[PDB]
């Protein structure tokens, strides 16, 4: 009996409960309800990844009961962590691609539109498979049973600069730069709208035409820079024509019309334009809130494994802080393959259609 | 047919008096587009005139053209009418019509997709004198080898289109017509020159024949060294 | 007051294809409402981008536009022999907002040569008439940038004399320019010597063309 032992096989357990029929019940639904799409064919693989990585739990925990001790032969015990691995690494890279998707798509959407398809996904999809099955060979060639394990300095160093350091570094400036993009769109929707609210401050006590018209010019160039930024275009159509007839109102010489007219845009403008800005922070908070938590989640997942496998090399393991790091190492790993069952609460269960569909398939 | 649009007030006035341009639209409604007027001086660049709307009855003006210019449209024929009245030097351009859509839609942002023919509305501010043709040959000397140079200069006309063409056209090879420019009296002078070999030139002499189309005045002019 | 625009590519010359980058700024936001237009010398201006995003139809794709805040660019990737004309960009931000800018005009690159300039003083009809003209000629330059000034009798004279240059030449590309200077009878026989000073940037020194009177 071990406190770090049985912390793993509980952490273990609970992400093997709470990861196969949750995970399951997503990729039926993404395979025989949704439609055959790109982030489908991302769900689905995900999914696949995070079924495999579970499937072999039972496994982890038959391994760790035994204190070591594996009497079946060296097929399973060079087999099995190769698997582990391999789901492991295939999930970061599907992940981190999924990541470089929703940037590109946000960046270049021309691009996107005119490449972005099923087809390219899937090759990818086989990529990222192919280059995880590169990254698993080693593991399956080294290892040797008794104690299964080994009896590799450059492989960790190879597998931290691989699998750790450039994908996080990718995933951190994707979502760094889509929410600057996206503050940065809500900011100009923001100046839009204090141009729109500033000048009728002054247009509903004017006493000229010339600074009427003036900020009725710049209210209709607010108007037509966040119509680039559905009811929503209707309600701009529809202001845009209420301030060419105050224009057509004040360039005849009528002020009071001009006025009463500037002044009938309240209405459309508390019924739409204050409503969509409201959605769009929310969505925008929505957003945020969800990078934040999938990188703060990658990070407390794939950070310590790779930490303990740095420091493995640097301590020799008949010093207590080698065996101490031994002995955590389970805990290290649970963790870390905790993030297969945080994959899909964070990816898949999010989209309003997707949660939709699940709730109408129960 | 496609979108076409006609103009038919060109011409030329006297400092100030009054003139009508017209605008005929073909291939479309007028009921449903709005026109617009633009001008643009020789040798400068574009500048908006008026607009005036079918549909809706307002109207604008340039703020250097308010008070003296006035525009309308009618449906019947489909036309748009430009009365202008008290021109100026500076209202002396060719005048195009053009149309911008409704902001219900896409034509609205839609550019001048169509433009019309052109009007040239100059002011004449003097009459019909007759050019007066004279010959342009090297005084004394020339040394240039088989590079000669030949010429013959038309003066104090006001209409602006002349036609000139050495022996009738049996010398085209290095025959050069230059645009006419504008006098402080208000005439016009143009130069065509031309270069042949001193070795044509004491073997076969040469006339300058102009012709002006707005009149009728022929000039036969003969160049000889 | 009225939304200014400025466009400072007032003239550039460039090659058959060549990229051509034209640059144009607002007095304020204006929203994407800036067009473009291509006139021909002697012909109606025609449309070739909208929005400074969208293509009209008929335009060749070499085209194309950006929009920068308050800035616009028109990028030509290729030039070709049928689109050497003027460019125009107009604002069409409402009806009573139309305004255009100085218009930006393109010409092709030429070798080095040098104009052979001649001279010629007034003839006998002249004289008789009472009033004098000489002229001067420049027979081929190519890049258009040149001055002539006329010494007359010793003194240089200006502002009287009056000039003019063709552009796009249909056989050489290149250009010719004719000045002309017109006095009175006795101001002109009252002078000898005349001369005519050209110091066009394709030539090592100014090429003087004189004549004396009699
Ligand atoms: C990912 C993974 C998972 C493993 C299995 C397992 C072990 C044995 C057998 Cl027979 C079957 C399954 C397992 C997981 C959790 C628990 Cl509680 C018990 C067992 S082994 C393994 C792995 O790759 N180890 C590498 C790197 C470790 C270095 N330390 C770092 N990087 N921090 C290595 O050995 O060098």
């Amino acid at each position: 009996n071990e406190p770090p032992v049985i912390l793993s096989m509980v952490i273990l357990s609970l992400t093997f409960l709470l990861g196969l029929p949750g995970n399951g019940l997503v990729l039926w639904v993404a395979g025989l309800k949704m439609q055959r799409t790109v982030n489908t064919i991302w769900f689905l693989h995900l999914t696949l990844a995070d079924l495999l990585c579970c499937l072999s739990l039972p496994f982890s925990l038959a391994h760790l009961a035994l204190q070591g001790q594996w009497p079946y032969g060296r097929f399973l015990c060079k087999l099995i962590p190769s698997i582990i691995v391999l789901n492991m690494f295939a999930s970061v890279f599907l992940l981190t691609a999924i990541s470089l998707d929703r940037c590109l798509v946000v960046f270049k959407p021309i691009w996107c539109q005119n490449h972005r398809n099923v087809g390219m996904a899937c090759s990818i999809c086989g990529c990222i498979w192919v280059v995880a099955f590169v990254m698993c060979i080693p593991v399956f060639v080294y290892r040797e049973i008794n104690r299964c394990g080994y009896k590799l300095v450059a492989i960790t160093i190879t597998r931290l600069v691989v699998g750790f350091l450039l994908p996080s570094v990718i995933m951190i400036a994707c979502y760094s730069f889509i929410v600057f993009r996206a503050r940065r769109q809500l900011a100009d929707l923001e100046d839009n709208w204090e141009t729109l609210n500033d000048n009728l401050k002054v247009i509903e006590k004017a006493d000229n035409a010339a600074q009427v018209k003036d900020a009725l010019t710049k209210m209709r160039a607010a108007a037509l820079d966040a119509q680039k930024a559905k009811d929503f275009r209707h309600g701009f159509d529809i202001l845009v024509g209420q301030i060419d007839d105050a224009l057509k109102l004040a360039n005849e010489g009528k002020v009071k019309e001009a006025q009463a007219a500037a002044e009938q845009l309240k209405t459309t403008r508390n019924a739409y334009i204050q409503k969509y800005l409201e959605r769009a922070r929310s969505t925008l908070s929505k957003t945020f809130r969800v990078a934040v938590v999938v990188v703060a989640v990658f990070l407390v997942c794939w950070t310590p494994y790779h930490i303990f496998g740095v420091l493995s090399l640097l301590t020799d393991p008949e010093t207590p802080l080698g065996k101490t790091l031994m002995s955590w190492d389970h805990v290290c790993i649970a963790l870390a393959s905790a993030n297969s069952c945080f994959n899909p609460f964070l990816y898949a269960l999010l989209g309003k259609d997707f949660r939709k569909k699940a709730r109408q398939s129960i | 047919s496609e979108v076409q649009l006609v103009e038919s007030g060109g011409g030329l006035v006297q400092p100030g008096g009054s003139l009508r341009l017209s605008c005929a639209a073909s291939g479309f409604n007028v009921v449903d587009f709005s026109l617009h007027w633009v001008r643009q001086a020789p040798g400068k660049g574009l500048e908006w005139v008026a607009y005036i709307s079918s549909s809706s009855g307002s109207t604008s003006y340039a703020d250097s053209v308010k008070g003296r210019f006035t525009i309308s449209a009618d449906t019947s024929k489909n036309t748009a009418y430009l009365q202008m009245n008290s021109l100026r030097a500076e209202d002396t351009a060719v005048y195009y019509c053009a149309r911008w859509g409704y902001w219900p839609g896409e034509p609205w942002w839609k550019a001048f997709d169509y433009w019309g023919q052109g009007t040239l509305v100059t002011v004449s501010s003097a009459s019909t004198k007759g050019p007066s043709v004279f010959p342009l040959a090297p005084s004394s000397k020339s040394t240039s080898g088989g590079t000669a140079a030949l010429g013959c200069l038309v003066k104090d006309y006001f209409p602006e289109p002349v036609t000139v063409s050495w022996n009738s056209g049996a010398l085209t090879s290095g025959v050069h017509t230059f645009p006419a420019v504008l006098q402080s009296s208000g005439l016009y002078s143009l130069s065509s020159v031309v270069t042949v070999p001193s070795s044509s030139l004491g073997t076969q002499t040469y006339i300058c024949n102009v012709n002006h189309k707005p009149s009728n005045t022929k000039v036969d002019k003969k160049v000889e060294p | 007051s009225d939304i200014q625009m400025t466009q400072s590519p007032s003239s550039l010359s460039a090659s058959v294809g060549d990229r051509v980058t034209i640059t144009c700024r607002a007095s304020q936001s204006v929203s994407s409402a800036v067009a473009w237009y291509q006139q021909k010398p002697g012909k109606a201006p025609k449309l070739l981008i909208y929005s400074a995003s969208s293509l009209y139809s008929g335009v060749p794709s070499r085209f194309s536009g950006s929009r920068s805040g308050t800035d616009f660019t028109l990028t030509i990737s290729s030039l070709q022999p049928e689109d050497f004309a003027t460019y125009y960009c107009q604002q069409y931000l409402y009806y009573s907002l139309v305004t255009f800018g100085q218009g930006t005009k393109v010409e092709i690159k030429r070798t080095v040569a040098a104009p052979s300039v001649f001279i010629f003083p007034p003839s006998d009809s002249q004289l008789k008439s009472g009033t004098a003209s000489v002229v001067c000629l420049l027979n081929n330059f190519y890049p258009r940038e040149a001055k002539v000034q006329w010494k007359v009798d010793n003194a240089l004279q200006s502002g009287n004399s009056q000039e003019s240059v063709t552009e796009q030449d249909s056989k050489d590309s290149t250009y010719s320019l004719s000045s002309t200077l017109t006095l009175s009878k006795a101001d002109y026989e009252k002078h000898k010597v005349y001369a005519c000073e050209v110091t066009h940037q394709g030539l090592s020194s100014p090429v003087t063309k004189s004549f004396n009177r009699g």
